[PDB]
DNA sequence: ATCCTCCCCTAC
DNA sequence: AAGGTAGGGGAGGAT
């Protein structure tokens, strides 16, 4: 009677049904089957004139339909927008019907289900039993969801079951191939509803000698020949391949809540199912709760195209076709969409996710002892590391040395781990769980019992990493939060982008406000100008910079201007100044500012000189309410973030509020998207015009402000640049700072919605006090209505390179001068994914040295330029001849896709040839590594004719041949330009290139 | 299904003939191309973003040397002095040799469609523009003949040449003597450049022109009146012979100057200049010679008169008077003139009345400030004087006070006319 | 038309000279796996597994590739039905006949048409299923698929998901079309018009077209 | 030289 | 089923 919703899913048979999976307070699972309908919205005069009677129909109220097409006029004789009001019906029909005058046909049928019956996807309910008919054991049918789910109750917690799985396949030299290679190991982590956790690995005994198999049993292993004698509480079981696959079948056919794998939808499950089919007559069969459909396990590929002029394909995913309510969840696709890495391999993700700072507790001849706790790092990192340590095998030190774990002791709060490593003369090191140094190919060549047991240990770890990442990213929390806000089923939360996920709240708003938006014309795309970006005034500041940033500027612009397709009064254009002045003289009288806002936009057509968009702010439209909805959610998750304690809690809540940031901004993108239902050229262009004025207003009043004895003087009169108001616009305002303070403010940079204001100070504690008081005066006297800013941070030793490139040491707005700053980089080569690690290491060294000696200042002759260049040339020449650096430092990352024009693009060719000549296939959404490799006999040259001909795609098994070398000419040139671009000299810098590379640089 | 076969068959149909496609047919073609490519991953044909209308396939180099004619039946039509235009069915008219926007009346567009509705075998209609008079010259068709098309054109208000039909029964050596005989046999009163003849069975037109190359001395340049403030230039030689000029651009591109020798083709009836080989010098010399009070408006010259109410009534097709009130009394009575006043803005109505060219007049307006009271102009001044370097812009400004007088008057007519 | 000997039934393979470059590998690959497959009954009979190697390649222009040599009521080669009763062959004839104008006919077989060589990726399957021996043949199928492709201009494969990555399997580039199998659910093959597209692309690139109506039996 | 185009990725 | 512009750096090319 009391259930919590877990999932929704549909059948694929002739009769489509919608199923709910939910669990009761006591742990029992119940399914409810709902009839599926197609929903159509028609007007009264259409409803009464439908020749084929509808299956069912109910009135949905009296609604207003607004035609939201946009036309330009050359005068002020603007007519009222076409609007009609009529009683309308919502009709449901089991089969598709063609209705000549149906509207609101851009919403999903599942969305109509949820909204019409007032059902939230993840709600907790107390159901009225008289509407439920028992059809099977644990399955009911519900004909009246409107009254069955009327009662909602507070949320309660339920148990859930998990299956985490991984396999290891045999190979001799290359990627495994299903037609030859047997399965070696299978590992599971089995978690029941009781919470009992079982860990076990199965070993393929067919690759061991009979004497070795008996030795395994003597050591404590179990040997089984059939399935009826299997026991899941034993850590190691030896059996033949037939048993291995039948066990995999038995487990996968169970009604788990989640079955979680990492890239198992293309490899793990595919291998298991394909090999089972040949060896025996069994197949993996999924069945619906009511046993009216049964399907064999099949993997389907979903191709995602782009929306450019040559769209092509940009991503691909694989899905399991189960119909039993289980969610098959793949970490690979989830993480690839969420995070940014050089690569998304399991070792790379773990290396970054599971790490901490550990202290050296003891030292030895070949062993070091590392101790970690909350006293040496951020709270919770030592505990997360300790948790993973339970099953881990190797620990990486300072992201470079792979060390074997010899001893592990898990402490009440931290850990003590003993690693086999050379003595490292320091006290603090970074520990993480990353790459292993094992060689599987050699381990198969010499495969024996001792290897089989070590591989079983590795395999269960890989299966456990899926659980550790599951919790680390808070996947369970994100799933339910998404389903509730987007009105989507829990199974579909992470598959759709903005165009679809916003349909849930959008339908609610349209039905609540009694509005339908329709079009009668053809859309045409026109360009428009974006936000303002300032040019940096100085390269090096050597001063503290106060950064002030508008809080979600876009949503406030639409609310301020009431910008939406249905609120536009009109667009008035002129071709000549005489008409422009006449239209302005009438405009200021026809549409008084107290009710209307006028936005002066750039020309739309090349034969126009002026365009004004007129918006009516007296009635709030639909987009402002959609934006308010997302603002409310983001604020709620930001508030919870402020209350988080552990590093895990903070990461999860920070990620969710970021997600709401993006969807709120994408509402604009949909308004500017030529194929959107919300497309509005006038509104999108007007939004950015208001934004540009808003940034210039704040920048102008701060540039030249001065802090005096007890009063702040703003540079310019604080006059609202949109309309006249009753605010006191006097630029002299009272502050609460001490008389000791005397400072001048200058604007040195600015980007999209933030202003970089330099203060003539070296201290941070004074900078924080002034910045906080300065924000108070700005929000209370300078800005108006809902426009507010926050003080972000103090940037110390800020250096500017371009309009999108800078580096600084960040002091947070809540951190005093005694704190440790964070070193942050925007747009620099130290953050890019397409350069190298060789470049990054050197540019950091030289840029730091340049800043330190230039900030101090000597300049006896040409010290700064010559000192950097001389050291650079020495290191570049030394590396070329030494050739000792690992290839891993010269690897670039690139994405593969088909989004191209002409078909002869070298990028598609390079990958296509790789795929043809290798068992490894690069798919259209994957990232791969490549390098510039040339024959070892090629000397250092100066004249570079071809670059792309040196690109090769490298797999994990790639080894640089004795007849090859790294094409240093391209790696060194790129680094040299980045360093030289930081120098103020020309004569010596040009000479550097002429002797080293044989070229002349460009000095920007 | 049939839906896919329709898309594929329509794509093949348009592909075979993309040279008779307008913007809508081209968009349909390119949409079907994108549909095919995305549906099947490979398509035989690609999108088209070129192919302009051309009639060059039907003509050849003009023959100016004697030649033999063996075939019998020919039809001969004249080619008149003047600019050549081509008209397409259901479309506007385009000036041959350069794609532009030229002022075309409604009477000719209607008459063109009326004859082109007779049959679907006509590719285009050829027209010649002579002193703001339109004559139809040709209408190439795969099914019709150049006889009934012209007869219908005449009934619809268009001018047509004198149809001649000639059959050759011998081996004739075509020379200037026969050219003169057959040219005068048309009994036409308009200057002609050449004669175009066609053979029954072919669409190709062949053109003959017998002329002599010479030099002549220009004594003066003058403009003749052909309409209401519309003047056309001509070139007068020392002997008094009038050399025909196509338009204002003709003299500028031919680099014609006064009191010098220019290249000219001499014909048996008149002399003609040709365009085959600075602009600031030549246009200034022409203006100074014909008169300081003339300026260029498109292809012709106009004067800078002090036109007032008497000329406003002529443009509005109402009674000629000097009373402002009558500018609303009659308008409310005649529905054929009220439409013009209410449909167009005051800016264009007063711009037309003084014969100002659109492009240069707007350029002046956008470099000068206005002060308006109750949407009526009370003052103005120039803020950017660089626009005055073009002689047309300075001349237009010199008489801008007349524009303001009419502009303000029409503004009050609109306020009371509604 | 030479032959080789093998270690298991049918103990001999007869092939056209055009298949010589793969025969050196087919004997090794089949001898290592036949011991498992030939214990039971198969459809087709093992005696026809290699019957498709009798077809010449140098005189072909198009290859139509199915999934298996239709086990049930099979003949040993794909796209044949001795009584014109199979759904696949009837629907192929139906689409072509509607486009061509053929009304009165008694059967259809793609093995009749000149210029096209019928083929199937997997050399055998179980009776009642498809792709049941993919683990068994894959390596052999890749050898034969790239070899036959090198001799034709246009490769027409059936199965939107089955030959999704065929471009990686093939060595030489070929004009590749992947369509619906003429027996799929939801009537998705009824809108497939690959056969006409093949001939149009051949004409554009100055190649001999396929006379698809040649396959009708009168 | 010398600018133009295309692409890849980043900042908002 | 598919959010929007501003901008830098690099490789190749048509001059
Ligand atoms: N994905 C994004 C992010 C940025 N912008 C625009 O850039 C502006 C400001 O950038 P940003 O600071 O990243 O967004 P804010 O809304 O200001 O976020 P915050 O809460 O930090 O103020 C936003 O109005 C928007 C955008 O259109 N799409
Ligand atoms: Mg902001
Ligand atoms: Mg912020
Ligand atoms: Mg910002």
């Amino acid at each position: 009677m009391d259930v919590r919703c877990i999932n929704w899913f549909e059948s694929h048979g002739e009769n489509r049904f919608l199923y709910l999976k939910s669990r009761c307070r006591n742990g029992e699972t119940v399914f409810i089957r709902f009839p599926h309908y197609f929903y159509y919205v028609v007007t009264d005069e259409i409803y009464q004139s439908l020749s084929p009677p509808p299956f069912n129909a109910r009135p949905m109220g009296k609604m207003r339909t607004i035609d939201i097409d946009e036309t330009i006029s050359y005068n002020l004789d603007i007519k009222d927008r076409k609007c009609s009001v009529a009683d309308m019906w919502l009709i449901e029909e089991p089969k598709k019907r063609s209705i000549q005058n149906a509207t609101m046909d851009e919403f999903f049928n599942i969305s109509w289900f949820y909204i019409s019956n007032g059902i939230s996807p993840d709600g907790c309910y107390s159901l009225d039993e008289q509407y439920l008919t028992k059809i099977n054991n644990g399955c009911y049918h519900c004909d009246d969801p409107r009254n069955c789910f009327a009662k909602e109750i507070p949320r309660f917690d339920i148990p859930r079951s998990y299956l985490f799985l991984a396999i290891a396949c045999h190979f001799d030299k290359k990627f495994p191939s299903v037609f030859i290679n047997p399965i070696s190991h299978t590992s599971y982590c089995y978690i029941d509803l009781s919470g009992k956790r079982l860990l076990f690995t199965l070993i393929n005994e067919e690759m061991l000698t009979e004497q070795e198999i008996q030795e395994a049993v003597d050591r404590g292993c179990l040997r089984i020949q059939s399935l009826m004698e299997m026991d899941y509480e034993r850590e190691l079981v030896l059996c033949s391949e037939i048993v291995l696959l039948r066990i995999a079948k038995q487990l996968l056919e169970l009604t788990f809540d989640y079955v979680v794998t990492f890239n198992g939808h293309n490899f793990d499950l595919r291998y298991i199912t394909n090999r089972l089919e040949l060896l025996t007559g069994e197949k993996i069969i999924f069945r619906s709760p009511d046993k009216k459909e049964a399907v064999h396990l099949c993997i389907y590929e979903r191709n995602q195209s782009s929306h450019k002029g040559v769209c092509g394909m940009a991503n691909t995913t694989f899905h399991v076709n189960n119909n039993n309510g289980t969610i098959f969840f793949d970490l690979y696709s989830f993480i690839q969409k969420s995070e940014k890495l050089d690569s998304y391999k399991l070792d790379s993700i773990s290396k970054n996710a599971f790490s901490c700072m550990g202290k050296v507790l003891n030292r030895g001849v070949r062993e070091m002892t590392f101790i970690g706790d909350d006293t040496t790092d951020a709270k919770g990192k030592a505990d997360t590391f300790a948790k993973v340590l339970t099953t881990g095998n190797y620990v990486t030190v300072d992201e470079d040395i792979i060390c074997k774990v010899i001893r592990k002791d898990i402490l009440e709060n931290g850990f003590k781990v003993v690693l086999s490593c050379p003595t490292l003369p320091n006290d603090i090191y970074k520990l993480s769980f990353g790459k292993d140094d094992i060689d599987l190919a050699q381990m198969y060549k010499d495969y024996n019992l001792n290897i089989a047991l070590d591989m079983a240990r590795y395999c269960i770890h890989d299966a456990c990493l899926c659980q550790y990442l599951w919790e680390y990213y808070g996947v369970e929390t994100k799933t339910d939060a998404g389903a509730a806000t987007y009105v989507l089923p829990q199974s579909m939360v992470f598959e759709y982008r903005a165009s679809t996920i916003i349909k849930g709240p959008l339908l609610k708003l349209l039905l609540e406000t009694k509005t339908i938006l329709v079009r009668s014309e053809t859309k045409q795309k026109f360009p428009y100008e974006g936000g303002k970006v300032f040019a940096p005034k100085q390269k090096m500041f050597s001063n503290n910079v106060l950064i002030f940033d508008y809080n979600s500027l876009y949503p406030n612009v639409c609310i301020f201007g009431n910008l939406s397709p249905e609120t536009l009064v009109g667009v008035v254009v002129s071709t000549n100044r005489l008409e422009e002045e006449i239209n302005n003289q009438l405009l200021l009288q026809k549409y008084p500012p107290p009710r209307y806002i006028t936005v002066h936009c750039e020309p739309r057509l090349p034969n126009l000189i002026s365009e004004i968009a007129i918006f009516d702010r007296s009635i709030e439209g639909t987009i402002p309410r959609l934006l308010r909805t997302f603002l409310a959610e983001r604020a709620r998750y930001k508030k919870m973030l402020k209350q988080a304690t552990s590093s895990t809690e903070k990461a999860i809540y920070d990620s969710m509020q970021y997600t709401y940031k993006i969807v709120a901004n994408s509402v604009y993108g949909l308004m500017g998207f030529r194929n959107s239902a919300l497309y509005s050229y006038a509104s999108a262009k007007s939004c950015t015009s208001i934004g540009r004025r808003m940034i210039l207003y704040l920048e102008s009043v701060l540039n030249g402000a001065e802090l005096s004895n007890g009063m702040l003087r703003f540079a310019n009169t604080l006059s609202n640049p949109f309309y006249m108001d009753d605010r006191d616009i006097n630029p002299i305002v009272k502050t609460s700072l001490p008389i000791d303070y005397r400072f001048r403010f200058r604007s040195v940079y600015g980007d999209t919605d933030s202003v970089f204001t330099e203060i003539d100070s070296q201290d941070v504690d004074k900078s924080i006090e002034i910045a906080k008081e300065l924000e108070r005066l700005i929000n209370s006297r300078v800005l108006f209505n809902n426009f507010k800013i926050e003080f972000e941070a103090v940037y110390k030793n800020l250096i500017m390179q371009s309009k999108k490139k800078y580096t600084t040491m960040k002091y947070s707005a809540s951190s005093n001068s005694k704190s440790v700053p964070e070193r942050i980089n925007k747009g620099t080569s130290e953050t890019r994914r397409d350069v190298s690690k060789f470049h990054k290491n050197m540019i950091k060294t030289y840029k730091t040295r340049l800043s330190e000696m230039l900030s101090e200042g000597r300049m006896n002759s040409n010290q700064v330029c010559i000192d950097i260049l001389r050291s650079l040339e020495t290191d570049l020449r030394s590396e070329f001849d030494s050739r000792s650096s690992p290839l891993e430092l010269f690897m670039l990352s690139r994405m593969h896709h088909s989004n191209y024009k002409s078909a002869d693009n070298p990028n598609m060719y390079l990958v296509t040839e790789y795929n043809k000549n290798n068992p490894e296939t690069i798919e259209l959404g994957e990232r791969y590594y490549f390098a510039y490799i040339c024959p070892a006999n090629v000397p250092w040259t100066k004249k570079l004719v071809n670059i792309k001909t040196y690109e090769t795609i490298i797999d994990r098994s790639f080894k640089l041949g004795s007849n090859q070398r790294i094409f240093y000419e391209v790696y060194f040139k790129r680094l040299t330009s980045e360093i030289v671009n930081l120098l103020d000299n020309k004569v010596l810098c040009i000479s550097f290139f002429q002797r080293m590379f044989g070229s002349r640089p460009t000095f920007y | 299904s049939s839906a896919d076969l329709t898309n594929l068959k329509e794509l093949l149909s348009l592909y075979k003939s993309l040279r008779f496609s307008d913007s809508v047919a081209i968009e349909k073609y390119n949409s079907l191309v994108e549909w095919g490519t995305s549906t099947y991953w490979k398509i035989g044909v690609q999108k088209v973003t070129n192919v302009e209308t051309s009639i060059s396939d039907y003509y050849d180099e003009v023959k100016n040397k004697p030649f033999n004619i063996d075939p019998g039946y020919y039809i001969f039509l004249p080619v008149y002095f003047g600019s050549v235009f081509i008209y397409s069915k259901g479309k506007n008219m385009v000036e041959l040799g350069s794609g532009n926007s030229f002022q075309i009346p409604d009477e000719i567009r209607s008459a063109c469609n009326k004859v082109l509705d007779s049959d679907n075998g006509i590719d285009f209609l050829r027209f010649v523009l002579l002193n703001n008079r339109w004559i139809m010259e040709d209408a190439i068709s795969k099914y019709q003949s150049p006889v009934n098309i012209f007869k219908l054109a005449s009934e619809y208000g268009l001018n047509i040449p004198n149809y001649l039909e000639i059959e050759i029964e011998e081996d004739t050596l075509f020379d200037d003597e026969l050219y003169s005989i057959m040219e005068r046999s048309f009994d036409d009163t308009f200057p002609k450049i050449s004669i175009s003849y066609i053979k029954l069975g072919e669409l190709k037109r062949q053109v003959v022109d017998f002329f002599k190359f010479s030099f002549m001395y220009i004594e003066s340049i003058k403009v003749d009146r052909i309409g209401d403030n519309i003047f056309i230039p001509s070139v007068i030689t020392k002997s008094g012979k009038k050399i025909l000029v196509k338009d204002v651009d003709h003299l500028i591109r031919s680099k014609v100057r006064e009191h010098t020798f220019v290249k000219v083709k001499k014909k048996n009836t008149f002399s003609i200049l040709y365009d085959y080989d600075t602009r600031g010098e030549v246009i200034k010399r022409i203006i100074d010679t014909i008169g300081r009070d003339y300026y260029v408006n498109g292809k012709y010259f106009s004067k800078v008169g002090i036109a007032g109410l008497k000329q406003l009534t002529n443009k509005l097709d109402i009674n000629e008077c000097a009373t402002v009130d009558e500018l609303v009394d009659e308008i409310n009575k005649s529905g054929t003139v009220k439409r013009k006043i209410k449909n167009q803005s005051v800016f264009d109505l007063s711009r037309e009345c003084l014969g100002y060219p659109e492009a240069d007049f707007i350029t002046l307006v956008n470099n000068m400030r206005f002060k308006i009271e109750n949407c009526k102009v009370v003052n103005f001044n120039i803020e950017n004087t660089n626009c005055l370097n073009n002689p047309s812009i300075e001349t237009i400004y010199g008489n801008f006070n007349q524009f303001v007088s009419i502009f303000n008057t029409v503004t009050d007519v609109k306020k009371r006319l509604f | 038309m030479n032959s080789v000997t093998i270690s298991h039934a049918p103990y001999t393979i007869t092939y056209h000279d055009d298949w010589e470059p793969v025969m050196s590998q087919l004997v090794e690959f089949y001898n290592e796996v036949a011991s498992w497959l030939l214990r039971d009954e198969t459809s087709p009979i093992p005696d026809k597994f290699f019957i498709q190697l009798k077809q010449p390649l140098r005189n072909k222009r198009v290859c139509v590739c199915g999934i298996d040599p239709y086990p049930k009521d099979g003949t040993g080669v794909p796209f044949e039905s001795p009584n014109f009763t199979k759904k696949s062959i009837k629907e192929i004839a139906s689409s072509i006949s509607r486009l061509t104008g053929v009304i009165d006919y008694k059967g259809y077989n793609l093995n009749i048409i000149d210029g096209v060589i019928p083929w199937n990726y997997y050399l055998s399957c179980k009776l009642g299923e498809t792709k049941s021996h993919a683990i068994y043949w894959d390596k052999i199928s890749k050898l034969l698929l790239q070899h036959i492709t090198k001799h034709v201009s246009v490769l027409y494969c059936l199965g939107k998901t089955d030959f999704s990555n065929i471009r990686a399997k093939l060595e030489s580039p070929v004009t590749t079309i992947v369509g619906y199998h003429p027996a799929a659910r939801d009537h998705q093959f009824e809108k497939d018009r690959s056969f006409e597209i093949i001939n149009v692309l051949l004409e554009l690139d100055n190649k001999t077209p396929i006379n698809w109506a040649q396959g009708f039996i009168y």
